């Protein structure tokens, strides 16, 4: 007889931690690289010069 | 992850989609390990030096490298610890680098491949940590071009250098012997399986359950030699120790497999 | 959650942008590596030890070179750990091109050749449950770009709304203790990608790519 | 609630509402306090019940 782990078992709480856990990180990059535009509707429309004499 | 929508009342795509997000569980479990030091009481008394003493440094230096050849390359690892060892994190991952024989005129060299394994770490961690065997200063030292001019700094002059920092890594140095489980020596770091790792020192969480404790036996059964009935004493020498790896950060929908480690390897050929 | 959602609607249209995965079809533009690629602006990298301009800073210049004829590069984009690439570049002698000895050797990423790096990682949708890589490595090391010729439309920054009795996905969130965050964003690209060279009409790219050496 | 669907009652779209009540409990009774060597069986509670016979 000898009062072994499993017989003190209801005694002994496993702890947390939080050292590994962590949100999502924010990978994205195109809207802080390239320049924005502020659209008012759908679609808009970009003229450019095509050919010249 | 996101979905490209469109703007029907009806059709299936004017409906938004559903998602879920998960997490999972690592686990330090804590694990003895020890010895006991049985010696006969005359020879306490006779010797000039105090053998108690010597003893006590013994007991403790052996479990201190029992536990490092536990972490890196697996050596004897407690079948609870659930975390890949070092040297088999990178392994299985495909994290390792071979070092050459080409002069650096490929990029294999020591010091090209030190970079090889840090830029394998880099691509989803911070490497900050060189683990070797001592001497790299030497071997970084006498690197030499297809003409035996030197690689690593300009001229022979003043060449062994600063082994404490190197790429940018610190440098750890590993040596001694573990038990073989057959009563010779294997090596904390084998030589013939890795030249050096490169990891990301964050991601290696060590649980100290039990710092090493000493106590000295003098009526105990130890071994089947009863100690008193023999004229003996022992010092019995224990901690309690656990390892958890970061290895696996998420990367999307489905659970990801990556490595904080890289493994450089030695010449093997001719 | 609400990271989780504001992240998963960025990655998404940066793969849109840049390799054009699953691209809204009423984008007329090129996407960043198909614009390159169809103007022929593709520069490999190949394996001389720099006998050639093929060694990756001779390529990166080279693709700076294409882009600069009619535009002017600005950005260098790829995916992280260029350091370690710029550093043990070697000569046919086996030493160092980038920096003169191997000692102090992993130097900055963040400005690579007078171009402004940006790195670029994470997953999207791959159209059946599983994960596709916002970079392809396979088919890119790194693009070259003139900054000023890409437009990023933003019809509407991403929004969150909180549902607590709505049905979403076939759920009734009020009858069984639920609720909901909805995510969206209205998004548009463009690129400049043609300008007028005379009395034809031109086919340029304000982008180039360099590709990975696939032989040997 | 006046918005959602409940019981296969689409609230808005029939003018009607509901409220929804819920709460959350846990029970435990300390019997069996230990009595020896095995694990003994006994309760902190004891019943009287009504006269049966006619």
């Amino acid at each position: 007889a000898d009062t072994n782990r499993t017989d003190a078992a209801a005694l002994i709480q496993e702890a947390y931690s939080d050292v590994f856990l962590d949100s999502v990180s924010e990978t994205a990059k195109v809207i802080g690289t390239f320049p924005v535009y502020n659209m008012g509707t759908k679609t808009t429309n970009l003229p450019v010069l095509s050919t010249f004499p | 992850h996101a979905k490209w929508v469109g703007e029907s009342a009806t059709a299936p795509e004017g409906v938004k989609p559903t998602a879920k997000a998960t997490w999972a569980n690592k686990t330090l479990v804590a694990e003895e390990l020890a010895v006991i030091l049985p010696i006969h009481e005359n020879v306490l008394a006779d010797a000039t030096e105090d053998l108690l003493a010597e003893l006590a440094r013994m007991g403790g230096a052996s479990i201190g490298r029992a536990l490092d050849a536990a972490v890196l390359f697996g050596h004897q690892k407690p079948v609870t610890w659930a975390s890949k060892s070092l040297f088999e994190s990178a392994d299985d991952a495909g994290q390792v680098v071979a070092v050459g024989n080409s002069n650096g005129v490929e990029g294999d060299d020591i010091s090209g491949s030190i970079l090889q394994a840090a830029e394998m770490v880099a691509d989803v961690y911070d490497p900050s940590h060189l683990l070797g065997y001592s001497g790299l200063r030497y071997r970084l030292a006498n690197q030499r071009d297809a003409n035996g001019q030197p690689l690593f700094q300009p001229y022979m002059q003043g060449t062994p250098g600063s082994d404490g920092m190197v790429h940018g890594l610190n440098t750890v140095f590993f040596s001694g012997n573990v038990d073989d489980g057959s009563n010779g020596d294997a090596p904390v770091w084998d030589r013939d399986v890795a030249s050096a790792i490169v990891v990301d020192r964050s991601r290696v969480v060590i649980g100290v359950r039990q710092d090493i404790t000493v106590k000295y036996l003098d009526q105990a059964t130890v071994g089947g030699i009863n100690l008193a009935e023999r004229d003996m004493v022992a010092l019995r020498f224990c901690g309690r120790f656990a390892y958890a790896l970061g290895d696996n950060i998420a990367q999307g929908r489905v659970a990801a497999e990556n490595s904080p480690v890289a493994v450089i390897t030695p010449y093997a050929g001719s």
